[PDB]
């Protein structure tokens, strides 16, 4: 799993490291779940996130 | 914006509208809660730079329902590489004098890091633009938000398809004089969505509004991910416009 190919897997942000290593991050207001790729937020208002449309 | 529709009220819930003495300016984008990403040239004119308002929330120009909120604009910061009156690091981050507050009708829309941008984003092939410019080339400005989905070129692509794109811009939309974004457009957002999530990767920049032969131009905001990201951690300075060394 590389970074350049589908995102390494991750849902949001994506670092290659030392060997066949990679972590996932996401943005403020989201944190990574136990998969190591998945991205759920922590706050009401997330960013990039439409909350009539989640809502729905 | 030509040939789009109505974008539902909330559904665009970062855009932003700039007004100079209560008239439109531009669009803009929300980032954070006191952050704003607009256009460079949107500022070419500004005679009193203490008259500058940014409103998030807002839908329907003829109307207040409650949803809006104004702050005045603190800073406008340029890149030190902007020329005015050209088209070349079309970018703005604007600070707010107070910040939003976050509701079901002001969220910020994310900026990715460089990387993801650069490797996924750029690849995502449709993309919304979005704004309260005019409709038609030549014609009247909307009086509710509109919204366009536009299709991506690589710039080879472009320039072949095109009956000066620099590596700071990129192409999209289309050459049939059908689907544009336009004057009254410029600094609103280029949103493109990756799993579940909306981000910033273009500014409407400008200058021909659905002109068959040619595709619209947008500044391309990963190139400028890491001078953004650095400023928005500055203190702001006096005076209102501050133009900041790019790279
Ligand atoms: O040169 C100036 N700079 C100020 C200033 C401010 C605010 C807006 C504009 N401004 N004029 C034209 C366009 C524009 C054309 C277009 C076509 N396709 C997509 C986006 C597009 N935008 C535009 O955004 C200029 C003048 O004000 C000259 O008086
Ligand atoms: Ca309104
Ligand atoms: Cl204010």
């Amino acid at each position: 799993l590389i970074c350049v190919n589908e995102n390494g897997g991750c849902e949001q942000y994506c670092s290659d490291h030392t060997g066949t290593k990679r972590s996932c991050r996401c943005h403020e207001g989201y944190s990574l779940l136990a998969d190591g790729v998945s991205c759920t937020p922590t706050v009401e208002y997330p960013c990039g996130k439409i909350p009539i449309l989640e809502k729905r | 914006i030509v040939g789009g529709k109505v974008c539902p009220k909330g559904e665009c819930p970062w855009q932003v509208l700039l007004l100079v003495n209560g008239a439109q300016l531009c669009g803009g984008t929300l980032i954070n809660t006191i952050w704003v990403v607009s256009a460079a040239h949107c500022f070419d004119k500004i005679k009193n730079w203490r008259n500058l308002i940014a409103v998030l929330g807002e839908h329907d120009l003829s109307e207040h329902d409650g949803d809006e909120q104004s702050r005045r604009v603190a800073q406008v910061i340029i890149p030190s590489t902007y020329v005015p009156g050209t088209t070349n690091h079309d970018i703005a981050l604007l600070r707010l004098h107070q910040p939003v507050v976050l509701t079901d009708h002001v969220v910020p829309l994310c900026l990715p890091e460089r990387t993801f941008s650069e490797r996924t984003l750029a690849f995502v092939r449709f993309s919304l633009v979005s704004g309260w410019g005019q409709l038609l080339d030549r014609g009247a400005t909307a009086l509710e938000l509109m919204v366009l989905n536009v299709p991506r070129l690589m710039t080879q692509d472009c320039l072949q398809q095109s009956r000066n794109i620099t590596e700071y811009m990129f192409c999209a939309g289309y050459s049939d004089g059908s689907k544009d974004s336009c004057k009254g457009d410029s600094g609103g957002p280029h949103a493109t969505h990756y799993r579940g999530t909306w981000y910033l990767t273009g500014i409407v920049s400008w200058g021909g509004c659905a002109t068959v032969g040619h595709f619209g131009v947008y500044t391309r905001v990963s190139q400028y991910i890491e001078w953004l990201q650095k400023l928005m951690r500055s203190e702001p300075r006096p005076g209102v416009l501050l133009r900041a060394p790019f790279p």
